[PDB]
């Protein structure tokens, strides 16, 4: 083959041991092109892991090994830090081709985080937006792990789901997971329910704020 | 050290061109070659095009059909890469990369920050920013104060906000950007602290967006509703 | 879309001697050097001689130094790889090779490092 196929993720707990295979082909491996490996952590340029085979470059540490056959490549890393969290990709040239190539890359995700529960705030319709002919209520979910939560909006009692926008979870720059949920409204539907209550459910527990028309006054 | 800074992002209407720099530094920029990359969302890194930084001959990619052109300025530092007739498949982020020769293949040691190609036919369209509150702007029944800005109706991705007390920056709280079904982009940024009163401008959300050449700031959270 | 066509590979005798030719076409640059790269049955790609085109310099392998001559003719494109004196271990896929950048040629030019731009191959047996 003259492309390189990696496992889409690779998961290990805080310690413990990962290896991620890199197979390619004949015309890249198989011609003694060497497999060179690159870190991608989450949001940041790749940086050159290892380099042929087995090679590290300055700064990198002994928990970063690898091995080639010719045919098939492995990194392999002992004692996951969390840092490790990213994208490890690799990349050879293929002689078929005439041109560099690269791995699909491997998520690697290291288990065993401590949980977080979510911080949730309900925001009502700003002044201006109603005078916008605009509502727009805002539930911000901040500072939980994992990522996995559900948002559910009721007005007063019944459920909701005409208008509601739920990001997909993701983890920021505080290596926490944050989510929002958004409940588009006339001004009509804002002032005629006695309130608007997001829900977000998360791991064995679900918290629900509420907002009303007229809880400032 | 070894630095390689690229423009920033860029957002393009289909079959037009777009022209991305890369500026070398921290060591010869003639004395070693320069690779692009490209990275689409979803996919792995492909490699689009070589240039020497000495001789300026090039090598591309047939993927692309000769609609990638590299060059360089050595009295710059910078390598360009110009890509045209743009398609939405295009949409990537695009890294410059140093090459460091090895007897079996060479390596990258060295890359750039990447910057962002948007390929779309939407127009562009600065952000509405709207100052929100949770607790009421003066609470009555001791609750804390969130203050948060609501960022709706922008494209493309992405904003830049950041918070300010004064000219103090201030923590703040980063959220997923969500694309609405009008095809417009919205978010949110919390400040983090919660407060309990202020005078009014004492804090500030300022909301860039460089896709539209727009920053816009919001200084004043009015008499609760 | 550069293209490089190996030919002259077949079948010989312990002692005989084989021209092999790259044809070389779709070069938007002409300061490239030229390898010959040969890989034998369950092997990688070893350098056998190379030459740069535009200085004219030959190195080669001590393997086939003094057997082996490389020459180019820029004239008609074409890098020829005369080989004397072939012994059975001369056996292996013959492939030919650029070098796009000019500066790796001049500090590897047998290393696989150095050819950014591949040829198919051309057999090549030596029996005894
Ligand atoms: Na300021």
């Amino acid at each position: 083959q003259s492309a390189l196929t990696q496992p889409p993720s690779v998961s290990g707990a805080p310690g413990q041991r990962v290896s991620i295979s890199c197979t390619g082909g004949s015309s890249n491996f198989g011609a003694g092109y060497d497999v060179h490996w690159y870190q991608q952590l989450p949001a940041t340029a790749p940086k050159l892991l290892i380099y042929g085979n087995n090679n590290r470059p300055s700064g990198v540490p002994d928990r970063f090994s690898g091995s080639k056959s010719g045919t098939s490549a492995s990194l392999a890393i002992t004692g996951l830090q969390a840092e490790d969290e990213g994208d490890y990709f690799c990349q050879s040239f293929d002689t078929s081709l005439s041109g560099w190539i690269f791995g699909g890359g491997t998520k690697l995700t290291v288990l065993g985080q401590p949980k977080a529960a979510p911080s949730v705030t309900l925001f009502p319709p700003s002044s201006e937006e109603l005078q916008a002919n605009k509502a727009t209520l805002v539930c911000l979910i901040s500072d939980f792990y994992p990522g996995a939560v559900t948002v559910a909006w009721k007005a007063d009692s019944s459920p909701v789901k005409a208008g509601v926008e739920t990001t997909t979870p993701s983890k920021q720059s505080n290596n926490k997971y944050a989510a929002s949920s958004y409940l588009s409204l006339t001004p009509e539907q804002w002032k005629s329910h006695r309130s608007y209550s997001c829900q977000v459910t998360h791991e064995g527990s679900t918290v629900e704020k509420t907002v009303a028309p007229t809880e400032c006054s | 050290q070894v630095q390689l800074v690229q423009s920033g992002a860029e957002v393009r209407n289909p079959g037009a061109s777009v022209k991305v720099s890369c500026k070398a530094s921290g060591y010869t920029f003639t004395s070693y070659a320069i690779h692009w990359v490209r990275q689409a969302p979803g996919h792995r890194l492909e490699w689009v095009g070589r240039i020497n930084t000495d001789n300026g001959n090039t090598k591309y990619s047939q993927k692309f059909h000769g609609r990638v052109a590299l060059s360089r300025d050595t009295s710059a530092s910078t390598t360009y890469m110009d890509l045209s007739s743009l398609n939405s498949e295009d949409t990537a982020v695009y890294y410059c990369a140093r090459a460091f020769y090895y007897s079996s293949g060479v390596m990258f040691d060295s890359w750039g920050q990447g910057a962002l190609v948007t390929v779309s036919s939407a127009p562009t369209k600065a952000p509405d920013v709207f100052p929100i509150i949770s607790g009421c702007r003066h609470p009555k029944d001791n609750s804390p104060v969130v203050l948060a800005c609501l960022i709706t109706g922008y494209h493309p991705t992405s904003v830049t906000v950041t918070w300010y007390m004064g000219t103090q920056s201030q923590p703040q709280r980063t959220f997923p950007e969500i694309q609405r079904r009008d095809s417009y982009y919205m978010t949110s940024s919390q400040l983090s602290t919660p407060l309990q009163q202020w005078r009014q401008g004492e804090y500030k959300c300022v909301v860039q967006h460089t896709a539209s050449k727009s920053k816009k700031e919001i200084f004043r959270w009015p008499e609760s509703p | 879309q550069v293209q490089l066509q190996e030919s002259g590979g077949g079948l010989v005798q312990a002692g005989g001697s084989l021209r092999l030719s790259c044809a070389a076409s779709g070069f938007t640059f002409d300061d490239y050097a030229i390898g010959w790269f040969r890989q034998a049955p369950g092997k990688e790609r070893e350098g056998v001689s190379g030459i740069r085109r535009s200085d004219g310099s030959t190195h080669y392998a001590d393997s086939v130094k003094g057997r082996f001559t490389i020459s180019t003719d820029n004239a008609k494109n074409t890098v020829y790889l005369q080989m004397n004196n072939l012994k059975p271990e001369d056996t292996a896929v013959y492939y030919c090779a650029a070098a796009g950048t000019p500066s790796y040629y001049y500090t590897e030019p047998l290393s696989l490092g150095t050819y950014d731009y591949w040829g198919q191959g051309t057999q090549v047996t030596v029996s005894s």
